[PDB]
């Protein structure tokens, strides 16, 4: 999953 | 000739953001032309950019009535409008102004955008003609034109512009244009929406082939075919896609209908899949499917040999996978039959490892649990063997918790999920879990806590601000239901509000969009989403939060940067009903079909006293379900009203009301 | 479940998944942004027969991969990256997020001509690194300190598509024999 | 062509809670016909  | 480069230095500190240095300039003009429009106008903007909206409105309006003919005065008041939010409005200005500036590329640009958005189709059109005239050498606005003219029902003038172009090239573009390869997609489908499935197929097969949209040639070239009744070919074609993805049921029913295979013929259906199941080993598909038409022995045989694969593996989904046969009284009792059986023969793997017996105890304690074979007495039998072998297990406590909420016990239920919860704190599915289960037990300030372990840290106004940010709606509604549980209007109002608003952004989220898929030329995806966009609020997610809103206004009209927070402003209306009108009419217009909208409906209009409304309503709810009980209690309780308030009616309307409500009681 | 391409429509449930399943959270609109950039390469499971509660229930969706091309190619040479991927607990170990990816890198390669794809995993996400390294043949390249918001560190794996791409053209030669 | 009766366009207004613009259109689609146009908007799907 990507970060913020 | 000073003012006119002064008005230049408004412009430029105006595009600096400069504001200070633009009013003190632009107040320099206004001293010497008090009366100087496009000057007026220019400081309408920098107060609109300083919060001053109601001022920069009386400002710019006040200017265009000074200088009605300036292309500036007008397109500024549609900056204004576009900026809050009143696209119609918008609409009007930029029209005005463009008809005064023709040559202005950007005020044409921005109307375009906007008459789409609002679904302007006549308006788009003219809009895309102009660009394209103005700008034909570049392909985006020949597909734009297209795109207008399909969205405006005439499909023949879309194909036709997309071929116009076609026609254009000189040489023909290599097969790794992606550009090109979507274009003669998006063409595909118009021949095909035309209803023209013999040219369509004919279209995909001589300019299409090699189109780079793998999946969307296999589809399309099955789908034509199969409606063409060239079932050999089709087969073919189904097979195809199957070895692409031999998990999707609907390749599976293509593949069987081309074969002529009919529904009857249990065992020849079990060849095809069992073909795929023998080529593709890791397919659950290939195994499963065949439980759906399979039956008697043949049905158990192959639902214990299936069992037993998950069972040993230790699957703890294997009874969701699996549940939707339980419509069939004999597969459910089988299966649990089964499970035992499985349970008894089990012996410990890796002895020198219970993961088995774990499995089958726990498909066991969720059979018992599903409200189609539920006992729950002997699911919490099984769920507490599972959890003796098995007592740091996540799943193993959730079905249990969940066996007390079925139990009624909403207190043991979130005690037990949390618990849960802290077994696994890393996942965030138990964490959602078990802050619902707080909530339906009432608890907000610590379901909210809960949550709390899973949004961002130092995110201003604690979790629920993050939860809002990205727009988590079951949390927002859940919180709402439980704090209009507990009897506070005022947050349970706020929340639901907050899921409308939500709705109004996806809504505008479409809106950069109209331009960017130009740039990326995934013209079917584009279409795909204006026409989900065009029916946003029948999602179940806006319905939900609706009818909540539409119910708790009722309630309170028979029991008498951000503003108001905490809603308390929304919970002291004095006009509750006029407030429940923008959740009620989107539930009446995209929700027709759904009766307790039509319900929740009847009962806001006799209390406005729009009895011909509330009528329609009534034949709406009564169409779908004639002896519901609700619909025959407001059935029976406007006659009453009709017969009493008939005198202060209009003649007409009487006469409508009294004819169409003998039609049906 | 049914595994099949993401719709735009299906939007709305993708999302909640992901806020029920990660803590990873976007914008509806960043979905929107991958679904009209890159509609050939997302993927969703579908409970397709859970009974439906109401005339306008929507596919329930209990697990999604959200893949995307790089906009900007390391060396002009195109690669996937995976932005999102989840499995609703109650659906887990049913193979879904493998048969998910493989959907995923296949149209990578035939639309886009990825060469390789790649992703974020936190250092701590045991089942998710079994299913990249062991399942499906992803290496490791690098941790990025404090990637994610609660400061865990994350892997970044990559995925050669060498073998997928010759594979695909192998089966691209038998189809121009018969041609 | 149709030509509509003002006192119906301000009824429809007033009983369906319809725009000036809207109640128009919809007495213009039945030949200004109130009677007709009332009894057909609120027949279901
Ligand atoms: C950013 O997106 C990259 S990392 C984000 C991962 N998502 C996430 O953490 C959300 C929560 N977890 C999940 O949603 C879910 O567990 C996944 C997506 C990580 C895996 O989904 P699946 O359950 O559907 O995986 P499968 O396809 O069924 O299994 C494939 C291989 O995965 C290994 N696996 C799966 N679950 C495991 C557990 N609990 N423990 C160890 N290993 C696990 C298996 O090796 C499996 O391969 P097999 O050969 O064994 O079948």
């Amino acid at each position: 999953s990507e970060s913020s | 000739t000073r003012e006119a480069n002064l008005f230049r230095t408004v412009i430029r500190h105006y595009e600096d953001k400069q504001y200070k240095r633009g009013l003190k300039a632009a107040e320099q003009i206004l001293k010497k032309n008090p009366k100087h429009g496009d000057t007026m106008s220019m400081k309408a903007l920098i107060l609109n950019a300083q919060g001053k909206t109601e001022e920069a409105f009386a400002l710019a309006k006040e200017a265009l009535t000074i200088d009605m003919k300036s292309y500036i005065c007008w397109h500024v008041y549609g900056i204004l409008y576009r900026t809050n939010k009143n696209f119609d409005e918008a609409i009007k200005a930029y029209k005005f102004a463009l008809k005064l500036e023709p040559e202005s590329h950007q005020i044409q640009r921005d109307l375009a955008v906007l008459q789409i958005q609002m679904r302007d189709y006549a308006g788009y059109v003219q809009s895309r003609l102009n660009m394209l005239k103005a700008r034909p050498q570049i392909r985006q606005n020949w597909t734009a034109l297209a795109i207008a003219y399909h969205l405006e029902g005439n499909l023949e003038k879309a194909e036709h512009i997309l071929t116009t172009y076609e026609k254009s090239l000189t040489t023909p573009p290599p097969k790794t244009d992606l550009e090109h390869s979507e274009a003669l997609l998006y063409k595909n489908t118009i021949i095909a929406e035309r209803g023209d499935i013999e040219r369509a197929l004919q279209h995909l097969e001589t300019d299409c082939k090699h189109c780079l949209d793998r999946l969307a040639v296999m589809e399309l070239r099955a789908s034509y075919l199969s409606k063409l009744a060239r079932k050999d070919e089709a087969a073919k074609a189904y097979r195809a896609l199957l070895d692409r993805n031999p998990e999707h049921m609907d390749y599976y029913k293509g593949l069987i209908s081309a074969l002529d295979i009919s529904a009857d013929d249990e065992e020849a259906q079990k060849a095809v899949y069992d073909e795929y199941a023998a080529k593709y080993p890791r397919s659950d598909a290939a195994k499963r499917l065949p439980l759906n038409f399979l039956s008697g022995e043949r049905f158990r045989t192959t639902a214990k040999a299936y069992l037993t694969l998950m069972f040993d593996k230790g699957v703890p989904s294997t009874f969701a996978n699996l549940k939707h046969l339980y419509s069939d009284s004999f597969k459910k009792e089988t299966l649990a039959s089964l499970a035992e059986e499985y349970l008894n023969e089990y012996v410990n793997a890796r002895p020198s490892g219970s993961k088995g017996k774990g499995a089958a105890l726990y498909y066991l304690a969720q059979h018992y649990n599903y409200y189609m074979s539920r006992d729950l007495t002997r699911a919490l039998e099984y769920v507490e063997k599972a959890i003796e072998l098995d007592p740091k297990n996540v799943d193993f406590h959730m079905t249990k918790a969940r066996i007390f909420k079925h139990q009624g016990d909403l207190a043991k239920a979130a005690e037990t999920m949390d618990y849960a919860r802290s077994l696994d704190p890393k996942d965030r599915y138990i964490n959602s879990k078990a802050a619902k289960y707080q909530l339906r037990n009432n608890e907000n300030e610590k379901a909210l806590a809960t949550m709390g372990l899973f949004t961002r840290a130092e995110t201003a106004g604690g979790p629920l601000a993050d939860l809002t940010d990205m727009q988590c709606i079951w949390f927002l509604t859940e919180d709402g239901e439980a704090w209009q549980r507990r009897g506070n209007t005022a947050l349970a109002l706020k929340r639901y509000h907050t899921v409308f608003s939500i709705f109004d952004t996806w809504q505008e989220d479409q809106f950069d969009f109209h331009s960017f898929s130009l740039r990326k030329g995934q013209i079917r995806a584009y279409v795909d989403m204006v026409r989900w966009e065009d029916r946003l609020r029948e999602h179940p997610f806006y319905f939900r939060a609706a009818l909540d809103a539409v119910n708790l206004y009722l309630s309170m009209y028979d029991k008498p940067k951000d503003d108001d927070p905490n809603g308390e402003k929304l919970a002291a209306t004095k006009d509750p009903l006029g407030d429940a009108m923008k959740f009620l009419n989107y539930i009446l217009q995209f929700s027709p079909k759904n009766i307790d909208g039509q319900i929740a409906g009847f009962e806001v209009y006799i209390r406005k006293k729009k009895y011909l409304l509330a009528l329609r309503c009534l034949k709406a709810a009564s169409a779908i379900d004639k002896n519901h009980p609700k619909v025959l209690e407001q059935a029976a309780k406007l006659r009453k009203i009709v017969s009493s308030a008939l005198d202060s009616m209009a003649p007409k309307l009487r006469e409508v009301i009294q004819a169409e409500l003998v039609g049906v009681p | 479940m049914d595994i099949r391409l993401l719709r735009p429509s299906d939007i709305p449930l993708i999302q909640h998944a992901n806020l029920e399943n990660l803590p990873e959270n976007y914008f509806l609109k960043y979905y929107l942004y991958h679904a009209l950039s890159w509609p050939q390469l997302s993927f969703v499971a579908v409970d397709v027969s859970r009974p439906a509660k109401s005339p306008y229930d929507y596919p329930k969706i209990v697990g999604y991969v959200l893949a995307k091309m790089e906009e900007e190619p390391a060396d002009g040479v195109p690669h996937g990256h995976i932005t999102s991927l989840s499995v609703m607990r109650t659906h887990r170990r049913l193979g879904i997020a493998e048969k998910l990816m493989r959907q995923s890198q296949l149209a990578m390669v035939e639309t886009y001509n990825a060469h390789y794809v790649s992703l974020h995993v936190r250092v701590s996400n045991k089942a998710a690194i079994h299913l990249y390294r062991d399942t499906l043949g992803f290496k490791t390249e690098k941790v990025e300190a404090k990637y994610y918001a609660d400061g865990e560190d994350a892997y970044c794996m990559k995925l050669d598509l060498t073998a997928l791409r010759e594979q695909i053209a192998a089966q691209r030669e038998k189809e121009l024999e018969e041609d | 062509m149709g030509k509509v009766d003002p006192a119906d366009v301000n009824l429809l207004v007033e009983e369906l809670e319809l725009s000036k613009a809207k109640a128009t259109e919809l007495l213009k689609a039945h030949d200004g016909d109130a009677i007709k146009a009332m009894k057909a908007y609120i027949q279901p799907a």
